């Protein structure tokens, strides 16, 4: 497996829609308003905002605080690295009773299930879990009640090294002296092993 | 001239100049309390970031701030530290106008001296008195 962040994004928004989709609005298609940060399509196309109240998944960054390189095997001729990444995710509720829904969704994540259906779907472990503050932004007119939270991740990504290769044949020579730097040897041992 | 009176509006003056600072440090407002009959005209003030009639959104809930500008032959006064003096106040629509701002054209040409005067709506607050 390969560590994506546009794959972790999807796939925290199709478990969200069976997690928290109760709670939500719902577009044409009946589908709750669960959508990702920055919408844009064609690189120039904007998303319009849904309908309150809704909920947005951003993926803020990725870091490596475990080492540098986890594993370094054999899996077929071709060599593989692991990797460990750790991977911050916000997610925010917009509308009214934002608050009241963000803790719900907080007491969910915590379940023994829901945490199997994110590894199921993103392949990745809930690490952490930070505090939920209440906001509000005037925008114009009205303010807007919003309750953003932030979701650790950890995940293992794999990748094939095709320049490498194998040791498969080895050839070894050696000396006996009787004292240092004595120029004819006193025997010569010569090997030769093959994998096979 | 008939222009500068197209409006009548009432001005509490306070008469007497005797405020002072109690033996414990409050404020004692001057005393005397006037009411006199006035004559001029009010229009919106219109310039810069100045805030006609208009609402305020708060967390605490919602204002309204309001100011206006007056040309006048009377000769009302504001706040003073060194002649010690307060400042007087205009009804407008029945609620209290403060005045801020003076601006003094007197006695630069016979039929059109006067006076200009910003006056800004007062904030609403509860009572509270000192008096010795």
């Amino acid at each position: 497996m390969q560590l994506e962040t546009a794959e972790l994004e999807k796939g925290l928004v199709r478990t969200l829609v069976d997690v928290i989709g109760h709670r939500l609005a719902r577009d044409k298609n009946n589908r709750p308003n669960v959508i990702r940060a920055y919408p844009s399509d064609n690189s120039n196309d904007k998303g319009l905002k849904p309908d309150q109240p809704f909920i947005t998944v951003y993926c803020q960054d990725a870091a490596t605080p475990y080492g540098w390189v986890l594993d370094k095997f054999v899996e077929d001729d071709v060599v593989c690295y692991r990797i460990a990444f750790q991977i911050p995710v916000l997610i925010t509720v917009n509308g009214k009773g934002a608050h009241s829904i963000m803790l719900e969704l907080k007491q969910r994540l915590e379940m023994s299930s829901v945490r199997d259906l994110i590894l199921e779907e993103t392949g990745a472990t809930v690490l952490d879990t930070g505090a939920i503050p209440n906001d509000y932004t005037y925008l114009n007119t009205d303010f807007e009640n919003s309750a953003p939270l932030v979701v650790t991740l950890v995940k293992n990504s794999v990748l094939k090294d095709e320049r490498g290769s194998i040791i498969e044949r080895v050839i070894v020579d050696g000396e006996l002296v009787y004292e240092e730097g004595q120029e004819p040897p006193e025997y010569t041992i010569h090997l030769d092993v093959d994998s096979k | 001239m008939r222009l500068l009176n197209r409006h009548s509006f009432v001005v509490k003056r306070k008469v007497s100049e005797d405020g002072y600072y109690n033996d414990d440090g409050d404020w004692v407002a001057s005393q005397d309390i006037v009411e006199v009959n006035c004559k001029g005209n009010i229009q919106p003030y219109i310039k810069g970031s100045v805030k006609n009639g208009t609402q305020i959104a708060l967390p605490e809930g919602i204002r309204l701030t309001d100011t206006r500008i007056l040309y006048t032959t009377y000769k009302l006064r504001t706040s003073d530290d060194v002649e010690w003096n307060e400042s007087d106040i205009v009804m407008i629509d029945g609620h209290e106008y403060e005045v801020f701002m003076t601006m003094d054209w007197s006695q630069q040409l016979a039929h059109t001296s006067h006076y200009e005067y910003i006056i800004i709506r007062r904030d609403k607050m509860n009572a509270v008195r000192n008096s010795r």
